[PDB]
């Protein structure tokens, strides 16, 4: 089952990367090529009918 | 958390163990205590309430609104000194 | 040669954006559309030995780094730039960074500039007192005194002549007085004394702040409170003092309230505009604090310990003289820190 | 080795050494990052500027010595650093600015997005004088009921009826909704305008983009006037 | 298999746009994103729990 | 005192002292940890008000 094989290879590589350093959400789970996240939206997008009425 | 009588009997006086046993048989271990944000019943600090403070508690034997002694069983017969000196350094 | 290294990251960065974009797409879909159909599949599926591997590997992997973890603890430049797609045109931020790249390399191709005066270099690259010439003083306008109608005749001995209705200050004397004043600043700096730079004319703050910084001294650019030295306990007692070692590093020792109320008197006062700071000069006299000041043709020389004859109205002349004094202090500070090392 | 006591701040001999030291720190940042462009969303008037109060800054900026103009100067430099383009900002600027943000962020907000209920109804309450109104707005065809009675029956004055219709007339949705209004207290005018206020507050859920037009028409403002005991 | 079948479905949706980095590179990029969404949830819960206790015992 | 209790809870939460139940209950943990270093010997006498005479006007 390559699906379970590659998933199980992806889960253990992640374990090692997080193990290398103290696991902190902001740092350990930063975006690719990024220093760290801020663990901090409900700005609903107007629907096409809502926006048409406003226009 | 519910503690075995042995542990509780090494820290609290015997007179108070019965109250602790009855409270551990009436309050389920899975009780999710909530915090009251209207009335503050407890003090702002932690206290087991097992020892009577010479200043922050009512003086034993002194008459007051919540005195539990009978009116003929008070033990304050001298009134020349302040009954409750200030706590700590004084 | 090594570009692929960055390319490998960018690939992941693009993939991450794709995963996030479609994670938000599934956040809008109602659960009724996905959940029941998803569960039904499992009701019609049978876990295999391998499937079970991830059934518990992910449970622990999610019960270790998501639930039983510490949420907190008890390419660096421009790390928040949102790069644009390789097909889209440059964003405003990228154009700014693209221009900054040009500014460093190409923008200065073609010629170099020599023998041109740059105002900022008077503050950041002051000359040493031994290299100052009459020409340099004259270039800064130090020789231009006040109108002959405003002459304070007590400065007669500093005057070289009158020209175009103003008195010309003798720069030969200015240089000798400047060197003497500079040596005093260096001595006090090398001895560990407190040097205060006072100037309250518009524009002098920048020079005053840098002079204080490079001599580890102090400055006042806004207003001299009358009584700062004679009435120090009512004005400066509240402000914080600190103890420092011979290297000017804070010792960190907490100070007794007795030590924090004692007057902290400057060891040397430098005044850029003495004609508007009579209060400070008189307090310095009362407090036995030696003082240095720029003395223009309308200014009283005897009110200061070490006068420097010179134009006090031009920011260039003032900053030129201040810079020389500041570097002299810096050399004294560097000589004191060097003797401590060896 | 030898130790001496010296003033902590380079601005010790100034009138307000604490304020001048803080201004100098911010001025250094504005000089080091003079080139960084500013936000173009400033034209869009981003609603973010939570700076500490004059009194809160007086704890760190000299106390009694602090002057209002000195506080104004602090805000002009805090805003300028804050308005640097977010993409091109750096940690140094943010670190310095963090100390000057109101600590109210410690806690959270008390507002939860309003949504239609299980039956598609927007429920809002309104008050005018001593009157109160609880309205149920749903998408419909312009049917209105006041306390179970026809509008012309409950409200005899046409001006009271026109007041109720005004919020729907602003969004040009008079025939797009059914309204079930329940009102109590005060008199006809208080109840009619309390219903007017409640309909306007209930219409924002159907299209939050029309709140600005409702506010501009004046139907989302609670009328504060009440009978005043003569003093 | 929801624990795993929801993540497979996520990649299926991304497969729509895809219409083997996806074997190990995308698979890892997804687990990490989920961990950051499961950590923000726990952070929000802490704020609720702290706002429902008496953070200010003596004055406020 | 207010910052000593907030730190106590923040630490007792970050150390984890049912995920579904981790969205409803607000019980932070043991009473001892929440009130660590807050006793009758240091809290009461420091918060008592009206403890110092600072002014007085007599008239005859
Ligand atoms: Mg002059």
């Amino acid at each position: 089952e390559k699906g379970v094989d590659e998933w199980l290879e992806a889960i253990n590589e992640l374990r090692e990367e997080f193990s290398a350093k103290e696991y902190l959400p902001e740092t350990s789970l930063a975006p690719p090529g990024q220093s760290k996240v801020d663990l901090l939206g409900s700005k609903i997008k107007p629907t096409a009918e809502q926006l048409a009425q406003w226009e | 958390q519910h503690y075995d009588e042995s542990l509780l009997s090494r820290y609290y006086p015997e007179s108070l163990l019965k109250s602790i046993k009855l409270a551990q048989q009436t309050i389920p271990e899975d009780t999710k205590f909530r915090v009251s944000r209207n009335v503050e019943f407890a003090p702002p600090y932690l206290d087991d309430f097992t020892k009577i403070h010479p200043f922050w508690d009512y003086k034993p034997g002194m008459p007051h609104l919540h005195a539990q002694e009978e009116n003929n069983n008070f033990s304050i017969f001298r009134w020349d000194q302040v009954q409750q000196p200030l706590p700590g350094e004084g | 040669p090594n570009n692929n290294d960055e390319v490998m990251l960018l690939q992941q960065k693009l993939l991450y954006d794709e995963i996030r974009s479609e994670l938000k797409s599934l956040s809008q879909v109602p659960e009724d559309e996905i959940l029941p159909e998803l569960k039904k599949s499992l009701e019609q599926d049978k876990l295999s030995d391998k499937e079970q591997q991830l059934e518990a590997e992910l449970s622990d992997f999610f019960r270790n780094y998501a639930l039983l973890n510490k949420l907190f603890d008890s390419t660096k430049p421009y790390p928040n730039l949102i790069p644009s797609a390789n097909d889209k045109p440059y964003s405003s931020q990228e154009l700014f960074l693209r221009q900054l790249n040009h500014s460093m390399r190409t923008a200065k191709l073609g010629a170099t500039i020599s023998k041109v005066y740059y105002p900022h270099k008077d503050i950041f690259y002051p000359p040493l007192p031994e290299n100052i010439t009459v020409e340099s003083l004259m270039s800064a306008g130090v020789h231009l005194g006040q109108s002959t109608s405003l002459w304070r005749s007590s400065t007669q001995s500093y005057i070289y002549g009158e020209y175009k209705g103003i008195h010309i200050i003798d720069l030969n004397q200015t240089l000798s007085y400047l060197k003497r004043a500079a040596k005093v600043v260096e001595g006090v700096s090398e001895s560990g004394g407190i040097i205060l730079f006072l100037g309250t004319r518009q524009g002098q703050k920048r020079g005053l702040e840098e002079a204080a910084k490079k001599t580890h001294g102090y400055y006042v650019s806004t207003r001299w409170i009358p009584g700062t030295l004679t009435n120090s306990t009512e004005i400066s007692g509240i402000w914080e003092k600190q103890e420092i070692d011979s290297n000017d590093n804070p010792t960190e020792r907490a100070l007794s309230p007795n030590e924090t109320s004692k007057q902290v008197k400057p060891d040397l006062l430098v005044v850029l505009n003495p004609t508007e700071n009579r209060n400070a000069l008189l307090e310095a006299i009362k407090s036995r604090v030696p003082t240095i000041a720029i003395i223009d043709t309308d200014s009283e020389p005897s009110l200061v310990t070490y006068p420097i004859p010179g134009n006090d109205d031009s920011l260039r002349s003032v900053n030129f003289l201040l810079g020389v004094l500041a570097r002299a202090g810096q050399r004294g500070l560097q000589n004191r820190l060097a003797r401590n090392n060896e | 080795l030898p130790r001496r006591i010296v003033p902590k701040l380079a601005t010790f001999y100034s009138a307000n050494p604490n304020h001048e030291d803080r201004i100098n720190r911010l001025e250094r940042l504005l000089r080091k990052y003079i080139k960084l462009p500013s936000q173009n969303n400033n034209e869009a008037q981003q609603t973010k500027a939570p700076w500490i109060s004059f009194d809160e800054y007086a704890l760190i900026g000299g106390g009694t010595k602090l002057k209002p103009t000195q506080y104004t100067q602090l805000l002009y430099m805090l805003n300028k650093l804050h308005n640097i383009d977010p993409q091109l900002t750096n940690d140094e600027i943010t670190s310095e600015l963090s100390q000057y943000y109101k600590k109210s962020s410690m806690l959270s907000n008390n507002i939860k997005i309003k949504t239609l209920d299980e039956f598609g109804r927007s429920i809002a309450v309104g008050k005018r004088k001593s009157s109160t109104a609880k309205v149920f707005v749903v998408r419909g065809t312009g049917e209105i009921l006041v306390n179970g009675r026809q509008l012309n029956d409950y409200f005899l004055k046409m001006k009271d009826r026109e007041s109720i219709m005004y919020p729907l007339q602003v969004i040009e949705s008079v025939g797009k909704y059914n309204i079930f209004a329940t009102t109590s207290g005060g008199g006809p005018t208080g109840q009619a305008e309390s219903i007017m206020h409640a309909i306007a507050k209930a219409l924002v859920v159907f299209n939050p983009l029309l709140k600005s037009r409702l506010h501009k028409a004046g139907v989302l403002t609670r009328d504060y006037r009440h009978v005043e005991r003569k003093k | 298999l929801k624990l795993l079948n929801m993540i497979l479905s996520m990649m299926n949706k991304t497969n729509n746009n895809n219409n083997t980095l996806d074997s190990l590179m995308n698979k890892k990029l997804l687990l990490k994103n989920m961990l950051l969404d499961m950590n923000n949830k726990k952070m929000n819960n802490m704020k609720r729990m702290l706002n429902n206790n008496n953070m200010n015992p003596a004055g406020a | 005192i207010n910052n000593n209790k907030y730190n106590n809870m923040i630490n007792l939460l970050n150390n984890n002292n049912n995920n579904y139940n981790n969205n409803n209950n607000n019980y932070i943990g043991n009473i001892n940890n929440i009130y660590n270093n807050m006793t009758i010997d240091n809290i009461p006498m420091d918060i008592l008000m009206y403890k110092y005479l600072v002014g007085w006007s007599i008239k005859f």
